[PDB]
RNA sequence: AAAGUCAUGGUUAAGUGGGAAACGAUGUGGGAAGGCCCAGACAGCCAGGAUGUUGGCUUAGAAGCAGCCAUCAUUUAAAGA
């Protein structure tokens, strides 16, 4: 499909990424249909279809938005990490759900860097503030 | 197979085929198949292709015969010898030119038109292309 | 083998080849579509 | 772990004629697939065919999560009809009406795959078309 | 806006017509209005990629000639027997 | 076997030239647009191909795959009864 609305669909990542705040990772060395309804099956007891399980982490497309918004998303061109911004929370409790379904029938392709939304370290802090 | 109700005359001579066609657009349908090449279709070369046109569109559509075979052929025997006469009329032709449409249709996509044109123009002595109705 | 003046990709895992001077359909799927042209 | 549904309705307990040697591969004996396949069966409505989860644990036991049944026979009740489609477009069989599915979509939003009732309701309404009967 | 280039004809007639399409061009003539007819030539490739487009009978062209724009429209054309090609083009100005 | 192993710029690899058609084919030269891309293409490799569902009958069991039909539709990255 041609560039131009390609070209929306970079403006699709902007707005969804400048409402979200926190994210989490996940990668595919054996992308399951099911390992991704995991995160959405999930998502519709809390809310909507707003969610894009989508991937943008491509070496032009998510790396022009990034010196516009959430700097530090620079560096993940490359080695196959992707973007999922769910549009509200603050440290909300979304996190594990791309982590367990890595033990869960899959064979680690991710390494869950947590997008350091505190600018924390690589290290799950999996207190959730209630 | 396509045969005059009624001649004026039984036979006929034999002419020459020369000169180009005048049936060159499509006037009926969306889609035809132009004659490329020169000579003669019989009557069960334009209603062989015709029976393949028609099963392969799944009877969804409708085809115009742009042409029609009003030239009777003679031919003599087995074991008969020169004089004597002309022959017996044996077959009923229809001369074709270089640019002319031979088959039309329209009301089926034009990507099934293209390959229905091709199990028929199988059937034919002649080479052909496919052509569309042009604006002007 | 098939031995035919025409000779065509039969189905999806269909390759046209052309060894020493002919041309040749081997397949990897089905052992019944290899073909030579003659 | 294996875990294929297959039975017939409530009327054919420990079904050796239905089912056949299907649940009887396992070293598992056949007491529990009879006598414990009765915790949801006789628990409801008889005559209804409930689907089934069997999966092994290496101790000869298992544990399920119930369903609902098949878009067959929940609107076979709803239908009434015994063959189910022949030849529908050469002549009818009958029809679904639409608002007639409003019962089934309040009763199977508890465990049927999804959080939308409204997407489960043209689910529902295309289905029911494809079974010869055009809603 | 479609924008069509052309040269005047020098020599005219049928074996000059054949000379002109065996060298990627047709002739065509503009007529129309108080003014002469002007016969032309254009080239073959640019006008056949104009042509395919219905908008191409439906609006007002504009052919430069001798640095001149003038405003026509297509009234008539001449398709080759079988080839996807074009033998003659008439324009009556708009 | 008398006279260019002539100059210049191209093509042909088939001894085509120095026999033959419908038709077949990633043979090779040229041409204006043809036609997808640095919002990463094209090809490989890391992977699903689910869910309701086995859509129901007539049939020998009919579950996408014997044929007959609807072939919609959810969880929606996508998964075609
Ligand atoms: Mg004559
Ligand atoms: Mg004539
Ligand atoms: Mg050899
Ligand atoms: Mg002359
Ligand atoms: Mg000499
Ligand atoms: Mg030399
Ligand atoms: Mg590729
Ligand atoms: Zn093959």
């Amino acid at each position: 499909a041609l560039n131009l609305q390609d070209k929306q669909a970079i403006v699709a990542e902007v707005s969804e990424v400048a409402k979200g705040a926190l994210s989490a990772v996940v990668a595919d060395s054996r992308g399951v249909t099911v390992d991704k309804m995991t995160e959405l099956r999930k998502a519709g007891r809390e809310a909507g279809v707003y969610m894009r399980v989508v991937r943008n982490t491509l070496l032009r497309r998510a790396v022009e938005g990034t010196p516009f918004e959430c700097l530090k998303d620079a560096f993940v061109g490359p080695t196959l990490i992707a973007y999922s911004m769910e549009h509200p929370g603050a440290a909300a409790r979304l996190f594990k759900e791309f982590a367990k379904a890595n033990a869960k029938f899959e064979v680690k392709a991710a390494a869950f860097e947590g997008e350091l939304i505190p600018a924390s370290q690589i290290d799950r802090l999996a207190t959730l503030p209630t | 197979m396509l045969q005059p109700k009624r001649t004026k005359f039984r036979k006929m001579h034999k002419g020459r085929n020369r000169g180009l066609a005048q049936g060159t657009d499509v006037s009926f349908g969306s889609f035809g198949l132009k004659a490329v090449g020169r000579g003669r279709l019989t009557a069960r070369q334009i209603e062989a292709a015709r029976r393949a046109m028609t099963r392969a569109v799944k009877r969804q559509g409708k085809i115009w015969i742009r042409v029609f075979p009003d030239k009777p052929i003679t031919e003599k025997p087995l074991a008969v010898r020169m004089g004597k006469g002309k022959g017996n009329v044996e077959y009923w032709v229809a001369l074709i030119q270089p640019g002319k449409v031979l088959y039309e249709m329209d009301g089926v996509p034009e990507e099934l038109a293209r390959e229905a044109f091709k199990l028929a123009a199988a059937k034919l002595p002649i080479k052909t292309t496919f052509v569309t109705k042009t604006v002007m | 083998m098939k031995v035919r003046a025409s000779v065509k990709k039969l189905c999806r895992n269909c390759k046209i080849v052309k060894r020493d001077g002919v041309i040749r359909v081997i397949c990897s799927a089905e052992p019944k579509h290899k073909q030579r042209q003659g | 772990q294996a875990y294929v549904k297959l039975q017939v309705a409530a009327g054919m307990a420990n079904p050796s004629p239905p089912v056949g040697p299907a649940l009887g591969q396992q070293g598992v004996n056949i007491m529990e697939f009879c006598k414990a396949f009765n915790a949801k069966t006789d628990s409801i409505e008889k005559g209804l065919p409930i689907p089934v989860v069997i999966t092994v644990y290496a101790d000869r036991s298992f544990t399920f999560v119930t369903k609902t049944p098949p878009a067959a026979v929940l609107l076979k009740k709803a239908a009434g009809i015994k063959s189910g489609s022949g030849k529908p477009n050469k002549d009818k069989v009958g029809k679904i009406s639409r608002a007639q599915l409003q019962e089934i979509a309040q009763t199977k939003a508890a465990d049927m795959t999804g959080a939308d009732i409204e997407a489960m309701t043209r689910s529902i309404e295309g289905t029911a078309r494809s079974m010869g009967l055009v809603v | 806006m479609f924008t069509i280039n052309a040269e005047v004809r020098k020599e005219q007639g049928k074996g000059a017509s054949r000379r002109l399409r065996a060298a990627n061009k047709f002739p065509a003539i503009i007529y129309g209005g108080k003014e002469a007819p002007l016969a032309i030539e254009l080239d073959h490739d640019k006008v056949m990629n104009m042509q395919a487009k219905a908008e191409f009978y439906s609006e007002v062209l504009t052919i430069v000639v001798d640095g001149k724009e003038i405003k026509v429209k297509a009234q008539d054309v001449q398709r080759h027997p079988y080839k996807p090609k074009l033998q003659h083009i008439d324009f009556v100005r708009a």
